[PDB]
């Protein structure tokens, strides 16, 4: 009876809920209720206690909680302060459940960058001013481990910017042993890396300069060391360093991942700066010298002849019960990512999954069962399905436990498991209303619906939503996949304007079956436009030949795919030929700018938000993973014929909008500044907008302002 | 197993001392020995190690270039010579026996005795 | 006929020429013809011969020239490199006229920040890396004078940013004696002053940071000392420092101006940081100790009770022939700036000129003549007239020499005199075609028309220009002066939109009779708009009450005057009340933003280019001259109540455009950043545009882009 | 007018010397006096000044607290005592006569003589 409004999108009127249990055992889990009371839930008995009350949290204004495994101490986190995408600092208090009082001995310093328990016991490991401190008990003085920590130059226990954003995607680099015996930490050295400096205005009389160690393409990289120290008598021999494999150490190299297998065995993954070779090493412990050894008989090499190793990140192995063999997903003979079982040699890999489809992630491996994800069902790329395989059974088996549970409603699933895989949780994201359920691990029968989202369904009975479909195009030999959103009361006898949304990032996918009420839904439901998402060469989850098509050739095939899709859409008949637009963000802006200035006379207006102008202005890891070195001997030629500034003369007969934030730490303001300067020198008219002291995400009222401005631009373009 | 250590004591800075340790119970001339120190309020810190045959010896970074070790299986004794002392070695020293005689091996937490107090101050 | 086009304004098509003789003697002057040949011109004989050929200049790519008074050496300036508004560095070569080759033996270091001859003879004084070097002859090694010069910390012979922009308006701080006996230089100390840091991108992988010592309002000021050295034997006693008066030397104080009277007499002007008191001191030379003494009986105080001293700057005195009395213009009893003659004390000042009108500037004083500028002619406060007064004659006299020479054509005159006032030149800028003439100097009879601009007149025969008038409004005992520009073929029975151009800066004037073909002429000639400029209270050249009504209250009366003028214009009858706009630049941005958000509903759209958001973000001198200290005891109340960010809620029903440059050093980008943030927080829509690596002036293609964008905005607003 | 100076010469670092100057022709005991120096290749640099009465004397900032001056009108002589020498005073020294006897006055470029060389080096 009524359509969507911009307020329903800016204010989260239609936002679903997800239920992720905070597992603390194989049969129990914690949760936070609506009245700020932490409730413990047990499955066998169904009883709900209250380990911590809301009065205690309100005493210290606590916003987060953490419970020790032994269930005798809790820590409360307040004074939240965000640093980067993943990192933050907070003030921690300790509360004793046995005596109902706060520990009054040696208080923790503040602010603390990272804190963690031990898997067994109550020993605490925290990071304070780039150094690692270990406390045997909360009422005892700490024992300092590292001393050479210094701000912005040496990091202990936490990653720097590059490893946090491009390599690990985590705010922590420190690992407890499976049984709480050792502690493995990483030392990052950034003494030689150049620094990026920008201005922050704030509220003072003078702006202040922010400096961040940031290696651009073809520059000095951080130096990483890995240490393992025992936690019972951490003074006998001190920290011990783990040897690096010989072939890796010949030149510069990166640190990929660390995985604890047993109490006396670690796994380290190394990656060279020429990112097409990876090495996996197992390092064992010797008691006779209290040392760590990494023999060459346990060295595994992984090579990618046509492109880079893995995808966006190198896949992390999952080890088996016997702790001697493991599972890893990589490319097969035909060029499809699949599971392989590695026991003694990489040449003896056993392929368990085989087919045209792909496998995304491995969730859990137990003594009997293995859980993973795929989009094999009905050869539809853009869906997520959880599958289970049996290991060590006389009859082999494979079960899709999430195939026909809810067909028309849910085709996008994620899983969260518990200890020993006794129970787990399935969360659905689309295309119907999201639902979160809890499942048993043996019979896999649903027993309790954790979240059904009935309020959203009730509130959504008055609003009419646009129609969404997913279909396929074939032109000569490539298979494009496009999702189309059409306004209500759609007739194929009229003509409507067209809007394209483009990301096109390497190892990405923008056509997925997910539920979302967003800006484009509002445009379709209110203004009667047709929205389109197109995926083609350079995206993931469709095969190796499609993925490595753009290798050292970024910015060529994506524009061609977009133009071909637009032509095919025009050929259908219900699209106006003078009312086509395109928009994107964060490598969507790059493709949008390249497609607008292609000289085809196909687009009318375009929008670019936080784009990349040149590949020499971005981080070394991401740029060199797909472009190579910017040297005269390797790939300097393409680094010059790939910039937006080289197309400045093709913007004359189009409409262009450029938006960026001045305090962006990920895609600098330098890119938009260069684009604007190039367009000014070429005498081309365009529109611009900046947001002061705003990061990459543009959080707050900046989002409202941005969406209102873009809506006005689109309304005026298609008028 | 019994181990008794002697020697050391109060000393002025810049001096030199020698300490001895004698063990019984087990069979000597077949295991590797070590010297481990305990500072007041801190944890045990490994100081030095000596092989079963006496050919090879290992010294820690804090005591490299100043300390020397020796052994005599004829009288079943271990000697530690400390030279050019600094006001940081005030601690109780112990001699420890490992469980590996095939080569050098730092004992993890082998048996102790009573220890010898050594203090250097002006 | 045809109307003006935008390309006629963007590229120089109708631009006049001015002839300023480069006087070297009292009867001769140099010039550069359109052949790169430097030619000398004599008046009595009339013979002109080339004194420097173009081949010599083309040999070293010379762009500027400088001739010694002895006419035996010349210096050629190439490798020009601009630094600030007035400062630059260049490479200098020396050429010998007598022998015909370049002087060799001791070359000059490069680059040189400033270079000068001596009034008598040919000895060079230059500045190289913040130190002063003296050369007796171009064939001898230099004699270093100063040693403590360091980049951005200690300045010798040149001003820092604040004195260059706010105090001196020059690129030099070294003065030669009239007979070339001493050298007076100024040492600037900027060590405790905070710095402003901004980003410059350039053509490099990593942007760099530019740091400038910049004192904001209420911060620490530079420390200045003045030294006088002898040139013949510069090592006998070394540099000597002039004493500072006790009354001035009790708190922070500024250095205003230095002027040489005789070989053993200097005049220094001092200002306190509280800028309603100024002091003039005359320092004499004692041979018995080779020293400089500044007595107390030669102390002159000038205090303004109702406001600051003088206007934008402080009047520089002109000394008579006897070197014992001088002339200076300041406010009289009734509040009108006039000439006063000081001999012994400031209490015996003599009113040579008296009247309602004002005196602007003094050009020359001789034994029996005096030249100045006035607005006395027919009560028009926008016309400049040069006058002539007689001194020490039996009958008194006064004559206007530029009143009826060319009445309907020229009503704006600038004079440039020669040695002994034997000859001089008059330059007329408007309201007709600019002209340049040379006059006899005694009978004041025109001799030779130096520039007539016939080509411009011939080219302007097929272009119809808008009509310009100047008139007056009387509202509530307040007199406003407005200049109106109307399209050709204007009828009062129709309605036209209105555009207002506002500056409104203190001690300024935007309504003057000058000739210019600019963007306003294009808008009026082709688009049929009516343009207006209005001047009210707070401006200069009309009285003291009008000037000081804005004291300690900036941003109140200007908006009221603009709104009153707009209402009177609407009441006139031929103005569309639904189409009114306003724009300004760098103080007109502030006034335009305040007037657009006044809540009266008069204006429809507005444009602000590089505005000032708050008065606590600008330089100490200019801000504190008209506002006061930002302390809780003096004027902190009005600082917080006179910001654009306080009106963010009143922009909701208007159109606003904000434009600023990224690398601006005068008005920082933080002003526009704060304005944008305030508007975002208040949920108000607006349009913006930035220019990368562009200074305050926006030179180059940025000007074309800016004017095209503004024209599009105005056309869409009035459609 | 005649002025003749004597004394000084080669000296090792850390030494001390004294120089004398005697003038004739004009009327002494009525004018102030001064000592100037000329380094090799540089310009004349004023060293010290002494009053006509001998009471008040002034010393330069480079020779402050190390140089002393004296005069005797009975024999018409001027003494300069230079102590605590440093390897920077190698120059030819001169005595200069002022044109103002009413008080101290540094003569600019008045009467000149021949000068005495003084060199300090190791
Ligand atoms: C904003 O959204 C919330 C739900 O997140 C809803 O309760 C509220 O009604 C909405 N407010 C308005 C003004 O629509
Ligand atoms: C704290 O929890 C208790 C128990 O549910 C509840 O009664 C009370 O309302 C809560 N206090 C709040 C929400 O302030
Ligand atoms: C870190 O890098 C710096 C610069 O190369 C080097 O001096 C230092 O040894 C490295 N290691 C540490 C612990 O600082
Ligand atoms: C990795 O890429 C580099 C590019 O320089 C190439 O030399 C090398 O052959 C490749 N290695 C493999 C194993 O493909
Ligand atoms: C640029 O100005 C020149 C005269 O200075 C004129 O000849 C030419 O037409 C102008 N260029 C354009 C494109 O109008
Ligand atoms: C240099 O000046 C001479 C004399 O007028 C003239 O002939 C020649 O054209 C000029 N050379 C240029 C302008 O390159
Ligand atoms: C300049 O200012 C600094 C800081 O107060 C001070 O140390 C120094 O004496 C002043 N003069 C010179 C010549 O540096
Ligand atoms: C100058 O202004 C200051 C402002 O604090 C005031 O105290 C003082 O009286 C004024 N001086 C004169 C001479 O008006």
């Amino acid at each position: 009876m009524r359509a969507l409004t911009l307020k329903d999108i800016l204010n989260g009127t239609f936002s679903y809920k997800t239920f992720f249990p905070n597992w603390i055992s194989g049969q129990e889990y914690l949760h936070q209720s609506a009245d700020n009371n932490i409730v413990l839930y047990n499955i066998e008995t169904g009883q709900s206690y209250t380990i911590l009350s809301n009065r205690t949290m309100k005493s210290v204004n606590a916003s987060n909680y953490g419970l020790s495994p032994d269930r005798q101490f809790v820590y409360l986190e307040s004074d939240y302060s965000k640093l980067w995408r993943y990192s933050y600092t907070a003030t921690y208090y300790i509360y004793d459940l046995s005596n109902g009082e706060f520990v009054r001995g040696n208080e923790l310093p503040r602010p603390i960058q990272y804190l963690c328990w031990s898997p067994v016991g109550s020993k605490l490991a925290y990071v304070y001013q780039n150094n690692i401190y270990l406390k045997q008990r909360p009422g005892d003085p700490p024992f300092q481990i590292t001393f050479n920590g210094r701000e912005n130059k040496i990091f202990n226990g936490i990653p720097d910017w590059v490893y946090e954003e491009e390599m690990l995607a985590t705010k922590y680099a420190l690992w407890w042993s499976p049984n709480g015996k050792f502690l493995a930490y990483a030392e990052f050295n950034d003494t030689d890396i150049p620094v990026i400096a920008y201005s922050y205005y704030g509220d003072e009389q003078y702006p202040r300069t922010i400096n961040i160690p940031y290696p651009k393409a073809g520059a000095k990289n951080p130096v990483v060391r890995i240490f393992i120290i025992d936690t019972t008598y951490p003074a006998y021999v001190g920290p011990q360093e783990v040897p690096v494999p010989a072939m890796i150490a010949s030149s510069d190299y990166y640190f990929s991942w660390l995985t604890w297998v047993t109490d006396e065995r670690v796994c380290l993954q190394w990656l060279k700066r020429v990112q097409n070779v990876s090495v996996l090493s197992i390092c064992d412990f010797r008691e006779d010298w209290q040392t760590w050894d990494c023999p060459k008989t346990q060295e595994h090499i992984e090579e990618s002849r046509t492109g880079w190793a893995g995808g966006f990140f190198v896949s992390t192995p999952v080890f088996s019960y016997d702790a001697i063999s493991y599972y890893k997903i990589f490319s097969d003979k035909d060029g499809y990512k699949h599971i392989h079982y590695i026991k003694d040699t990489v040449e003896n890999a056993i392929q368990i999954t085989s087919g045209k489809w792909e496998a995304i992630n491995i969730f859990r491996v137990t003594q009997d069962s293995l859980f993973y994800s795929s989009n094999e069902f009905e050869e539809y790329p853009g869906r997520r399905n959880i599958y289970r395989i049996s290991i060590g059974s006389y009859p082999p088996s494979k079960k899709c436990v999430t195939c026909h549970l809810r067909k028309e409603r849910c085709q996008y699933y994620t899983a969260s498991f518990s200890d020993y895989a006794k129970y787990y949780a399935l969360v659905c994201y689309g295309p119907g209303i999201p639902i979160s359920t809890l499942h048993d691990g043996r019979t896999d029968q649903e027993i309790k619906i954790l979240e059904e989202n009935k309020e959203l369904e009730n509130a959504l009975k008055n609003i009419q939503l646009p129609k969404e479909e997913i279909k396929k195009l074939e032109v000569d030999e490539i298979t494009l996949w496009y999702k189309m959103i059409l306004p209500p009361q759609f007739d194929r006898s009229k003509k409507y304007p067209l809007l394209i949304q483009v990301y096109g990032g390497p190892c990405s996918q923008s056509v997925r079956s997910v539920f979302a009420v967003n800006w484009i839904s509002y445009l379709a439901s209110k203004e009667g436009m047709v929205i389109a998402l197109v995926d083609g060469r350079g995206t993931a989850f469709q095969g190796d030949k499609l993925l490595y098509a753009v290798y050292r050739k970024l910015g060529v095939y994506e524009v061609e795919d977009q133009i071909t899709a637009v032509r095919k859409f025009i050929e259908m008949g219900f699209i106006d030929e003078k009312r086509i637009a395109i928009w994107g963000w964060s490598y969507g802006g790059y493709v949008s700018s390249l497609a607008l200035a292609s000289g085809t006379g196909l687009f009318k207006c375009g929008i670019a938000v936080a784009p990349v102008s040149s590949w020499e202005y971005y981080a070394s890891v991401y740029t060199e993973r797909f472009m190579g070195l910017p040297t005269k001997d390797d790939n300097l030629e393409h680094y010059k014929n790939s910039t937006v500034m080289a197309r400045a003369e093709y913007f004359r007969n189009v409409d262009y909008l450029l938006i960026h934030g001045t305090a962006d730490d990920n895609v600098h303001f330098q890119n938009s500044a260069q684009i604007a300067k190039a367009l000014v020198n070429a005498q081309v008219d365009f529109q611009a907008m900046w947001y002061s002291d705003q990061n990459h995400g543009l959080s707050g009222l900046s989002t409202n302002h941005l969406y209102t401005h873009m809506t006005h631009f689109l309304k005026q373009c298609f008028s | 197993v019994q181990l008794v250590e002697s020697g050391g004591g109060l000393v002025q800075p810049g001096g030199s001392l020698r300490l001895s340790c004698a063990a019984s119970g087990f069979t000597f001339s077949s295991y590797a020995m070590s010297w481990v120190r305990q500072a007041p309020g801190k944890g045990l810190e490994w100081v030095s190690a000596i092989n079963s045959g006496g050919g090879s010896t290992s010294y820690a970074d804090s005591v490299k270039g100043r300390f020397t070790i020796s052994r005599d299986n004829a009288k079943n004794t271990l000697y530690l010579q400390m030279n050019s002392l600094k006001p940081e070695d005030t601690a109780v020293y112990y001699c420890a026996k490992a469980r590996t005689g095939w080569s050098l091996a730092v004992p993890s937490f082998g048996s102790w005795g009573q220890g010898t107090q050594v203090t250097v101050s002006s």
